[PDB]
């Protein structure tokens, strides 16, 4: 015959390695592929989605939970208050977990790009006033006030003029590898921290109501990536 | 700047662990020293999940055999593994007629001889398999059954007309190849009760994710 | 402003807002070479496609949200209804027109998206151990349609957080009242029953809950408009 | 007239032994039939002063897997190698479900079965792997810590449910390829005290070379 | 199928063979290499830098 | 001879001895297709780069050596270390002069290094037991700098004597007195932290020891001056 000589690995089973595998139906020409609407390629098409952020995730009372996916803002809350805030960490616990970028970067080990979230107001078409929303890069700490956050990278959001505003965060890269229990954890540090305060005060005429919940909706920019497929869920088929 | 591990194929590909048979010597399980296994890829946990990421989908699945003793030896005992298309009746018993029906593709390895490895195709004879299906085939227990669903039943059984001398375990992967997918849908949020129906428990709602005391504090 | 037309029915709308084509594609017929070129299949044109506005549903502080299934909604409805039942197969695009009349004094955000094979779980008996399957009056509704009693899981156990993948729509009160939606036919195959299943389900949803002062009309009514695309049937009966 | 075998590559070459796990059946030594070797290429006595004299390094590795019973013997049992990414979890116990997870890329082969082998990429999520950082990770415990030098843990075990009915001994080779080298350094020319820092004895303090006694005497 | 004899050797592991095995993460796209300064090729590179020659090696 | 000026700062030197570009490489700057190409990175040109001459080091017969930490010696200093502390990351190169000013009737040789990821190395007890790390004072000793104990082997275990393979330069008093190093930027990173990591250590170690009749000044002043290259920042706090 032709002479051989079998190299370590032989007889083994990788179960990544790709290889091909003997047809158990030779003949058989299976039902062909026809035309369906909305095909995806790439997960990375999901990860550009935007999705609804629960900022609010606080209230856990079974009935309350729509609650987690609106917070408000209302004339009570005086100019300078800080009304709410979060990070710009997708794969850890908290507000991102919901979105699905969030739950996406899960099955990943790895990531870095631009993200972006817009903030929806649905009060009423009669009230006017000011936010202002400022991002602190990693490491500065939260803005002690408002005058402080003003001099950071920031938006005055009118909701007066417009509706809608959306925001973009530069960069959060989960690369800085830890080790802490004894379960090593590829974690963030990046933990950009997005505020938004009461620039001037919730103003209504009379017969609005004097409330109004706002809407966070979070995606990645196409610059957006994610590395080292990694299977992980509380969430499994039951017996 | 490479997002090939983002693909489907990529997030599909590795032979994961779909199922396990268990042939005792003595035992209430398995007690014909044979077994028949209807191919179910929620076999391997996290996958239910991942897939019900997706509304359609359509691919090919590389089984790759693994069998020994309980202590996971190797002894000189030739196996027949059985596939069973759908539509193929099953062996009822350790003599039935199936197991040499020609139609009925099947396999013979010995224990030493490395892993046994067979691909199978799209079979279904819809144009793509369906995870969700929102009717009934022509209140009910047929809601959301999409039979054309079925990949077909691997019949598994010690060679000879005698039961074999040594306890077996034969594990199951499966690889998925060539995936394509359709309609992108919620990821669940809630834990699955039944294997069937995507019913979730009630009382149990839980926030997709983790809680926090105050909309103001980190 | 101005009004379209589709037969007999006139509906009046706004000059053109942004609509959304589901997935890109346009509702669009099937070629002659199927799986059933010998029983040409009769594609309505006449009365079966026009504009049918289904009974109105009353937006409430309290209100859960709401779903409808198709083509189910209307194989109760006139001559629509009249084929999807007595005939074999179908397959049909949809425009769908969901409008809300509110006063610049009311306040609301409604979440509009399209979910093919939306499957009902209920609740399983509470505890988690019953395998009640969801009625019949549940998984298709009509054209009244049904209320959510878990919209945070869309009474099906997946984020509604994460609807917006679907083709979907918003309606914020204080920026719009119409939302429009094309849809084209989705399912594992060319034709289908058109009473056993439902390729998909509308749903409506209240985001951020609907609000005003007292005195104002604490009501608001969301009318669905809906017309059939390039609809065909197949084998009478 | 050649310089091939001073180059990198022909330097870094050889697959070393860098690991040996010991799994006996009555002991003090890994108890649960099994073992988790987060990967050290220290392993190799030798090695560290080798990499220790340049600054930056990139580098594929090739694993090959050596496995029989204290006296060398070759016996019919079954193992499964896995493979733990850094940011995967080690299994914690003989039926973590990690023994499971897919995304843990596993081999198994049996001990006839020649050597097991497979190649593992720059995992670093950094461009090099650095052998010196000088700083700490946003007087401290955390200096000289560059963690994005993880490749990962190995873990070994006998397949199936119940104990190995044999001692086993695994020993782990590693072959560097694909090397390249930035910033050379000062050899260490002194004894090494901790696998972590560069710290040595203060008291001990030898001269890099043999003395002599008068620098007129030969 | 494809006539072949095994020679001599099959079988054997040699620490010195540079074979190639199969990738564990074959889609796995390790983080690019980018520019660093002074990278060394081939040990002859140091051999002809200077160094101390510590000639009066006498005091210990 | 001849002086040069760069802002605010006028340093009198040497016209031009042999300078040494360490690794053949200049400090250049880094192009729009990076990791943050949205943040786009400003590069500091007026005050920010200029002549930081640093408090001036006394040479005796009984020295054993110093050396810095860089960035860490500027990130205290000035307008530079202002930049390094209020931001998030920080590339940048270096040009470093060194001079003494001694008569010619004294004597003494210093070899003059850079080092990348100098990490510190202590005694660890003495019998070599004791896992003693290195304090903050030894690591990042700022710009008074810090004095070596065990020069021989660099406070690190690692030969003095093979120091030369990095990019050194030579002072011996008879014959010069300036020495000057361009330093690129080296790091596994583009850009990295500018108070937690130190990129590398100016390293000054008397290798002939310095000497003199009595009478003739007994401390040879050490003047250390250095100016940042292409040096940029990203991200404000």
């Amino acid at each position: 015959g032709f002479p051989t000589e079998l190299k370590p690995g032989t007889n083994q089973f990788l179960t990544t390695d790709d290889g091909v595998s003997a047809p158990i139906l030779p003949n058989f020409h299976p039902t062909p592929c026809i035309h369906i609407p909305g095909e995806v390629r790439n997960l990375l098409e999901l990860c550009q989605v935007e999705t609804i952020l629960e900022v609010n995730n606080v209230p856990t009372n079974a009935t309350s939970l729509m609650e987690r996916l609106r917070f408000p803002v209302s004339a009570q809350a005086g100019k300078g208050e800080l009304c709410a805030v979060f990070r710009a960490d997708p794969g850890r616990n908290g507000p991102w977990q919901s979105t699905l970028l969030g739950q996406l970067c899960g099955y990943y080990t790895q990531w870095s790009g631009s993200l972006e979230v817009t903030f929806m107001f649905t009060g009423s078409f009669m009230a006017t006033g000011k936010m202002l929303i400022a991002y602190t890069p990693p490491g500065g700490p939260l803005p002690k006030d408002r005058a402080t956050a003003m001099l950071g990278t920031h938006v005055i959001w009118d909701f007066g003029l417009q509706s809608s505003v959306t925001l973009v965060i530069p960069w959060i890269s989960n690369t800085h590898y830890r080790a802490h229990a004894r379960d090593g954890v590829f974690d963030y540090y990046t933990t950009g921290l997005v505020s938004i305060w009461y620039q001037t005060n919730y103003v209504v005429p009379i017969g609005a109501p004097n409330t109004a919940y706002i809407i966070a909706l979070a995606a990645a920019q196409k610059n957006f990536t994610m590395k080292l497929c990694k299977d992980a869920s509380d969430i499994l088929q039951t017996g | 700047h490479s997002t090939a591990e983002t693909t489907l194929d990529s997030f599909f590909s590795r032979a994961g662990l779909v199922g396990e048979i268990d042939l005792p010597l003595k035992g209430t399980t398995n007690p014909n020293g044979y077994a028949n296994w209807d191919i179910d890829i929620t076999g391997y946990a996290q996958m239910r999940r991942k897939v019900e990421l997706f509304t359609y989908m359509r691919f090919d699945a590389e089984f790759t055999f693994v069998a020994c003793t309980p202590t996971g030896e190797v002894v000189p005992q030739l196996l027949q593994y059985m596939f069973v298309p759908p539509g193929a009746p099953k062996p009822d018993s350790r003599e039935s007629l199936a197991w040499q029906t020609a139609t009925n593709p099947s396999v013979f390895v010995k224990l030493s001889d490395p892993p046994a490895q067979v691909s199978v195709p799209f079979m279904s004879p819809a144009s793509a398999y369906q995870w969700f299906y929102d009717g009934y085939p022509t209140k009910d227990l047929e809601y959301g059954a999409m039979p054309n669903n079925m990949m077909g039943t691997f019949s598994v059984r010690t060679v000879g007309t005698s039961k074999s001398k040594y306890p077996l375990v034969v594990r199951i992967y499966m690889r998925m190849k060539h995936v394509r997918a359709w309609i992108p849908r919620p990821m669940r949020n809630q834990n699955y009760l039944f294997k069937a129906n995507p019913n979730y428990a009630g009382n149990s709602i839980k926030p997709t994710g983790a809680s926090r005391t105050a909309i103001t504090t980190l | 402003v101005a009004q379209l037309t589709i037969g007999n029915s006139t509906i009046t709308t706004q000059e053109a807002a942004n609509i959304i084509v589901g997935y890109g594609e346009w509702p669009s017929y099937c070629s002659d070479s199927d799986a059933t070129a010998v029983d040409k299949p009769t594609r309505p044109d006449v009365s079966v496609n026009r504009f049918y506005t289904l009974d109105t549903k009353l937006w409430e502080k309290s209100s859960k949200g709401w779903y409808w299934k198709f083509p189910d909604v209307l194989t109760e409805t006139g001559v629509f209804g009249q084929n999807a039942q007595f005939h074999y197969l179908y397959r049909s695009g949809f425009c769908i027109h969901v409008q809300c009349n509110a006063s610049k004094f009311h306040q609301g955000a409604l979440l509009v998206a399209v979910l093919p094979e939306y499957v009902i779980g209920t609740v399983a008996g509470g505890t988690g151990t019953e395998d009640t399957h969801p009625p019949y009056k549940q998984t298709q509704p009509g054209a009244d349609g049904f209320e959510l009693q878990h919209p945070y899981v869309l009474d099906a156990g997946i984020p509604i957080s994460q609807l917006t993948v679907c083709p979907h729509q918003w309606i914020n009160l204080r920026t719009n009242n119409c939302a429009t939606i094309i849809v084209p036919y989705i399912n594992a195959l060319p034709f289908d029953s058109a009473l056993n299943h439902c390729n998909f389900g509308l749903l409506v949803v209240p985001i951020s809950p609907l609000d005003y002062d007292q005195g104002a009309t604490p009501v608001i009514p969301i009318t669905i408009t809906l017309a059939p695309m390039c609809s065909e049937f197949a084998g009478l009966r």
